[PDB]
């Protein structure tokens, strides 16, 4: 059990249950602990009812959006294994578990991780796609292999360095994931990537075209014209993401 | 003319005469039409086939439908896999179309009734002689024979229908002893 | 060289003609058979032909051991043989070799050898 479940329970046995009914709606019954984090003008942890707008939780609770509401891309309201929320959405989105299920995404662990229009989105998710690869725990094979494949595509299309037709190539390799697993990191890795490419697409599109202006011409793969292994290594066309 | 032929000897790709002696060839020729099959060496297997430039362009070809790396599962083009099974009908099975029906016209009774009725015909119940004796006029004439009583020729399934060329069209003229089929 | 037959007797062979390969003398694996005993059993074949003229390439085992180490930055090393010079793939299957260990590490397919830069 979540020390939550267990810390409020007393509170519930002593207070009466129907007290804990009292809020939310009819399946989503309770108070919340949310930490909003992120873009939102005073980061704050606050404890209020579930079923929540998130515009009030945001609003009123915190600061606002930092530079105006309409300067809001896009809110993650369940943390790094939950997909992105786009802004058409959260103006009359209520923070539950039966409605941010009813629109494709989940209430995890009540972590709203808010996004403005001056960040690239295509990096937090490849971030979060390299937390997904340095904390798999190498057993099952679609997590293991996976993770490392949508970082390795994730990289190249931050930078453009890919191809439009790759995109719903990485939507079928998180397909490859999100069912063949002993847990569920591995869904929680498919889905943020599902996220962006439901809601974040053109974005992607506009990196490519820039990359293929800017630097020149790919394939699939990331491979160039001029891309060959020379002495040990590919010299020809950059390699995103390798540090070692 | 007819679209195939005659044609000229010089869009002919062969190496023929130039000067007085083209003039005295067309002069003592059966045909002047007709060419010296030396090809022309400028123009015939040039540039060779080890130094084509072709080759350098060259890449592997495709088409969309298979070579696509999103919507594109084996399992939905493996033909191999899906190949028809060879069905086989002894007298036990005929008769039971015969006297109980098919999928598409069914005569049999419900449930277990007609689940040993079945069994009844896996087993040497009743006969194949038997069925036909006891088969009706409408079953016979309709799924033996066919609707005007007639037996079904042996099938074809790509009919040709033949057609004679006569005349000018034909590749050899009216006396010969060969003919010309479409 | 001189060697001694199987009936007793002795078979002179130049030592030119005893190395297993111009640029090798020994044997580069354990059932490689030694100049002298193909001599030794089939001599018969080989006595009145001309040794100068039979087919004696030169071994692989010293040439590449000639080619130096090429060092990457990484734990990986990529090998494919490849042309650079003329189309098609010409090579060997693409390898990806590991370079962590303190040593030199060959290609399965060549005999190239690659080292973390130390
Ligand atoms: C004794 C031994 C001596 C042997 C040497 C004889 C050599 C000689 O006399 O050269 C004559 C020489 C032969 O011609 P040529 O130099 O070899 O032909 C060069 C052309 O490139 C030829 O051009 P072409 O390749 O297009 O040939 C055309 C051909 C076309 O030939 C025909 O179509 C005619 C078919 C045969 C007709 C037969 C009627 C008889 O015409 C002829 O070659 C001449 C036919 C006579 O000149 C004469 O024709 C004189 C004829 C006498
Ligand atoms: C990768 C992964 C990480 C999880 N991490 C947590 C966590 O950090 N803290 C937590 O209390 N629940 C976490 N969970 C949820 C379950 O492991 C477990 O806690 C269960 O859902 C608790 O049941 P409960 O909500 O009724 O308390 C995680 C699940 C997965 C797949
Ligand atoms: S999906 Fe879960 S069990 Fe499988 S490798 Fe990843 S972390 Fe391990
Ligand atoms: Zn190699």
């Amino acid at each position: 059990t979540n020390v939550e479940t267990v810390a409020v329970a007393p509170t519930i046995l002593r207070r009466g249950g129907d007290w804990f009914a009292s809020f939310g709606r009819e399946r989503n019954s309770g108070t919340k602990l949310f930490c909003i984090s992120g873009n939102v003008n005073e980061p704050c942890t606050v404890e209020e009812e579930m079923s929540i707008p998130l515009r009030e939780l945001l609003e009123k609770h915190c600061g606002g959006i930092k530079g105006g509401w309409d300067n809001l891309l896009g809110v993650i309201p369940g943390g790094c294994s939950v997909p992105i929320l786009p802004k058409n959405i959260c103006e009359d989105v209520l923070m539950d578990f039966d409605a941010l299920k009813d629109v494709q995404s989940g209430l995890g662990t009540a972590a709203v991780i808010v996004i403005n229009k001056q960040q690239d989105v295509i990096r937090a998710i490849q971030r979060f796609a390299a937390f997904y690869k340095h904390e798999s725990c190498g057993q099952c094979t679609p997590c293991r292999e996976g993770t490392t494949w949508l970082l390795k595509a994730m990289d190249r299309f931050r930078t453009g360095q890919a191809k439009e037709r790759e995109i719903d190539m990485l939507y079928e390799l998180t397909k490859d994931i999100e069912g063949h697993t002993i847990c569920a990191l591995g869904d929680a890795a498919a889905w943020p990537i599902q996220g962006l490419i439901r809601n974040f697409r053109p974005e992607m599109e506009t990196r490519m075209k820039k990359f293929h202006d800017e630097v020149g011409a790919v394939s699939v793969g990331g491979w160039m014209k001029d891309a060959r292994v020379e002495k040990g290594k590919v010299v020809g066309a950059p390699l995103p993401g390798v540090h070692h | 003319m007819l679209p195939g032929g005659p044609v000229p000897v010089f869009k002919k790709y062969t190496v023929g005469s130039k000067g007085i002696w083209e003039k005295l060839r067309v002069l003592l020729a059966i045909a002047p039409n007709r060419s010296t099959g030396n090809p022309i060496v400028p123009l015939y297997r040039v540039p060779t086939p080890g130094s084509r430039p072709e080759a350098n362009v060259y890449q592997d070809p495709s088409s969309y439908p298979t070579n696509d790396i999103a919507e594109n599962p084996y399992w939905k083009r493996d033909h191999r896999r899906a190949y028809p099974q060879t069905a086989f009908f002894d007298q036990k099975t005929v008769t039971g179309l015969l006297e109980l029906g098919s999928e598409a016209t069914p005569r049999i009774a419900d449930g277990e009734a007609g689940t040993k009725a079945l069994a009844n015909i896996a087993n040497g119940g009743v006969s194949f002689t038997q069925a036909l004796g006891k088969s009706s006029k409408d079953v016979i004439y309709g799924e033996v024979l066919t609707v005007n009583g007639l037996p079904p020729v042996a099938p074809t399934l790509a009919p040709k229908q033949w057609k004679i060329i006569e005349g000018e069209a034909a590749i050899y003229p009216k006396g010969y002893p060969c003919r010309t089929f479409h | 060289k001189s060697i001694i037959s199987y009936n007793g007797n002795t078979i002179e062979i130049p030592e030119e003609y005893t190395k297993q390969a111009p640029n090798r003398d020994s044997t580069w694996a354990p059932a490689q058979a030694s100049k002298t005993e193909i001599y030794k059993n089939n001599m018969v074949r080989f006595e009145q032909k001309d040794l100068s003229k039979q087919p004696m390439p030169y071994a692989g085992i010293e040439l590449i051991a000639q080619q130096p180490v090429r060092f990457v930055h990484g734990n990986t090393a990529v090998c494919d043989g490849a042309n650079h010079n003329g189309p098609g793939a010409q090579g060997h299957p693409k390898i990806f070799i590991n370079v962590d260990a303190p040593g030199s590490h060959a290609c399965q397919y060549c005999g190239t050898r690659y080292e973390k830069e130390h």
